[PDB]
């Protein structure tokens, strides 16, 4: 499960390590569109399969299976990566390391104080109209 | 024998029973699971054809 | 050094440690947090500190064990929780 396009542009890297200047791709945001042209078309030949399992049913498949098995094969990446340095491939630089030492220190705080008390405020609420 | 029988320990003529018992600190996460389960439940028999 | 389940700490262990009277130590931090080198804040009512982000630095290919250990078991908590919701609401969509 994916999204069949990634994008690329061209830049110079400095270096902290006196390396010399480096040429080198970057990351851009990248999305499909439509026109009314078309859209007609795509939809004249989607018979193929299910879909629009309306409402409730299609928001829970589309936002939290679909989330999370994404989520996990991101960690199986980190995870396979962090095998070759065990002498396979050098440290690809420090960089990397304190980006994952970001990462294991942003994410949020354990789920153990007055937070609490908040989360169930809302709970009640949410739930009382329903 | 009442004493040593049952508990009160007299040290400092001290006799104390434990009648405290508060236990159940915050714990989001016992709910994070079975509300989870209630929801989804929910969510079930409502849309599926009676 | 500390666990990130406290990073919390009191004038006098700062004050001990690198052996500066206690008075001082109020601008140390602030230095220290005007440089832009670590984040948090100060509580001198009691004389504590909370400091909730410090410099990334580099460390060792043993050090890295730990991070690969800790990263495997936070990833089988999502195909555990995964498994869950994918089975119990079966019926809705599979």
């Amino acid at each position: 499960l994916g999204l069949p396009t990634e994008a690329y542009i061209s830049v110079e890297e400095v270096h902290d390590d006196g390396t010399p200047t480096s040429k080198t791709f970057e990351h851009v945001t990248s999305e499909i569109g439509a026109e009314e042209a078309e859209e007609v078309g795509v939809e004249h030949l989607l018979r193929d399969i299910k879909d629009t399992t309306v409402g409730t049913l299609s928001q829970r498949i589309t936002n939290q299976v679909h989330g999370l098995k994404g989520l996990n094969s991101k960690l199986l990446d980190i995870r396979s990566y962090l095998e070759k340095v065990a002498t396979g491939k050098l440290p690809i630089n420090h960089q990397i390391i304190y980006q994952l030492q970001d990462v294991f220190n942003l994410l949020p705080d354990v789920s153990l104080q007055e937070f609490v008390k908040a989360f169930y405020l809302k709970t009640n609420d949410q739930m009382v109209v329903v | 024998d009442y004493a040593k029988k049952r508990g009160w320990v007299l040290g400092p003529n001290n006799y104390y029973s434990f009648a405290s018992q508060q236990q159940k600190p915050e714990d989001t996460t016992i709910p994070s699971t079975e509300l989870a389960k209630q929801v989804i439940e929910y969510a079930r028999q409502l849309e599926m054809i009676v | 050094t500390r666990p990130a389940n406290h990073r919390q700490l009191t004038f006098e262990e700062i004050a001990k440690s690198a052996k500066i009277t206690v008075n001082e130590v109020e601008l140390l931090v602030m230095k220290a947090l005007s440089v832009g080198l670590v984040k948090g804040s100060i509580d001198e009512v009691d004389k504590r500190v909370h400091m909730t982000w410090v410099q990334p630095r580099v460390l060792d290919l043993q050090q890295i064990k730990g991070m690969k250990d800790r990263l495997e078991f936070w990833c089988t908590d999502v195909k555990s929780m995964e498994m869950l919701v994918e089975h119990q609401a079966h019926d809705i969509l599979t």
